[PDB]
């Protein structure tokens, strides 16, 4: 049950989720794997900000689809 | 046609328009009106803005844009956490990073400075401010977050002697055998520079100005008289170098350098902070105030000379909101009471890269509000100022686009733009 994660600089990684997953969890997901701080991490799907207090299923994340990542003060 | 909008001799493209589209969508941008017709004319505004620049000989000394840059660099390591994950995101070298920020640093310095002419001499009285939150309703109050002021002590970890000598030993031994034939300067410094940018490039700086280089470096550069010699090995704030001229063409110097780096261990910012501690205990003893240790004992020179208050770049005055404070002092500060002193933390200064170790003091805590004319004046001072502002140079921008040459594309003549009533459409 995995999605890409991409950025607009040529970086993508795989993020092995499930659509109960809250927004904020999948955040975390990320700085497990890459060490980014999540209070500081945008992400953006269907061109829609994604709420923390949310899920995928909520935002009807679909499986091998793509996610967009930005970081606060960084990019976005 | 890919041009939707020429200003001077200038284009914006429809890729331009595309990249600026991204950009508002990452930043989660919320339009009231059409992005298809507010986007292309914010880019043009900012032609019109740089057209006045040229025409003013608005320039940015290279000097400052390298400080913002390397400003921008020092927080972008903070919120990835290390430079390695940021040259990951971009997927780009630290050095490549700074190059391409180099140009957006520029332009954004030259529009602010463009704007501070067209609009520095606004002011605002008390009675104008008090008028326009009258005029406002209920909801429409300001909330003034809080606020702390923060004294800082720092110091520097201290390098032990030996590893200091053992830089020194690697560069005479570099020195020794560069001079006998042994070794090439560049083959070295490939292997063990630690200027990352210049090492790939076998030691090349490339041309630089006098005034563009640390000035340890350029006292040394300078006085090399052929491309053969070595020079003496010389200390900068970046470290240690040996140096050797390349090429003087014009006012401008090219040399290749080996830069070794002292280590700084686990051991010496252990050590650095008690030393801090020591001085923390000293003040709760009162044997001294912070105000005197600062002024004495800080190495921080923006802030030493006033008894360490650090001073808020956005604001201009004393006052931080949490978030506008470094991420490791933020954190300290956010446990504390009014007059407590921290344990001693390392923290890398954003100003140059360096690791540093510090002692704060919250002098202050002004718990969030909402704003009133008698104690946050500032405050609503500045949101008038700014409509002031931002309303002057709405009307300079439609006085500048009847002096300059506009087209715009025709597939964009259904827009109701702000600042063009009845633009030309040929291009």
């Amino acid at each position: 049950m995995q999605v890409f994660i991409k950025n607009r600089y040529g970086w993508t990684i795989t993020l092995e989720v499930s659509p109960t997953d809250t927004v904020e969890n999948v955040k975390q997901k990320i700085q497990d794997k890459e060490g980014f701080p999540p209070d500081k991490i945008r992400l953006i799907y269907g061109g829609k900000q994604m709420e923390d207090g949310r899920t995928l299923a909520d935002y009807n994340v679909q499986k091998d689809s793509t996610i967009l990542i930005c970081i606060r003060d960084v990019d976005c | 046609m890919e041009v939707v909008w020429v200003i001077g001799d200038e284009a914006i493209l429809k890729s331009d328009v595309e990249e600026a589209r991204l950009a508002a969508l990452y930043e989660g941008r919320k339009f009231d009106g059409d992005p298809y017709c507010v986007i292309p004319e914010e880019l043009a505004v900012q032609k019109l803005y740089m057209h006045q620049a040229v025409l003013d000989s608005i320039e940015v000394p290279e000097a400052e844009v390298i400080q913002r840059v390397d400003y921008q660099i020092n927080n972008y390591i903070q919120a990835m956490g290390t430079r390695e994950k940021l040259e990951e995101y971009f997927n780009k070298t630290s050095t490549q990073i700074r190059e391409a920020m180099r140009e957006n640093a520029r332009d954004g310095l030259i529009v602010q400075r463009m704007q501070q002419k067209l609009v520095g001499d606004i002011k605002v009285t008390p009675a104008e401010v008090r008028r326009y939150f009258k005029e406002l309703p209920q909801d429409s109050i300001p909330y003034v977050p809080t606020q702390v002021e923060v004294q800082i002590i720092t110091q520097q970890p201290k390098i032990p002697v030996a590893e200091i000598e053992d830089v020194k030993r690697r560069l005479r031994e570099y020195t020794d055998r560069i001079n006998k034939g042994e070794s090439d300067f560049s083959t070295l410094a490939l292997l063990y520079s630690e200027d990352r940018g210049s090492a790939i490039k076998g030691g090349e700086t490339g041309f630089m100005g006098k005034g563009q280089m640390v000035p340890e470096y350029a006292n040394v550069a300078f006085n090399l008289q052929d491309t053969k010699k070595i020079s003496k090995i010389v200390e900068s704030e970046y470290g240690f170098h040996i140096i050797q001229l390349i090429e003087k063409r014009g006012d401008r110097i090219n040399t290749r350098h080996i830069l070794l780096k002292p280590k700084v261990s686990d051991k010496e910012l252990d050590e650095a902070n008690a030393r801090l501690d020591s001085i923390a205990n000293d003040i709760r003893s009162d044997k001294f105030t912070f105000d005197q240790a600062a002024s004495a004992l800080s190495q921080d020179k923006d802030t030493r000379n006033n008894h360490g208050l650090m001073q808020n770049p956005q604001n201009q005055t004393a006052k931080f909101e949490m978030q506008d404070l470094p991420q490791e002092i933020a954190k300290v500060v956010d446990k504390m009471n009014i007059g407590e002193i921290s344990k001693a933390f390392t923290m890398v200064n954003p100003k140059d890269g360096k690791e540093v170790c510090a002692i704060v003091k919250l002098k202050s805590r002004i718990n969030g509000h909402k704003a009133t004319i008698t104690d946050d004046y500032q405050n609503l001072k500045e949101i008038v100022l700014d409509k002031r502002r931002e309303e002057a140079l709405q009307k300079w921008i439609v006085e500048k686009q009847k002096h300059t040459y506009v087209r715009i594309n025709p597939a964009w003549q259904r827009c109701d733009f702000k600042y063009w009533s009845h633009p030309q459409f040929e291009k």
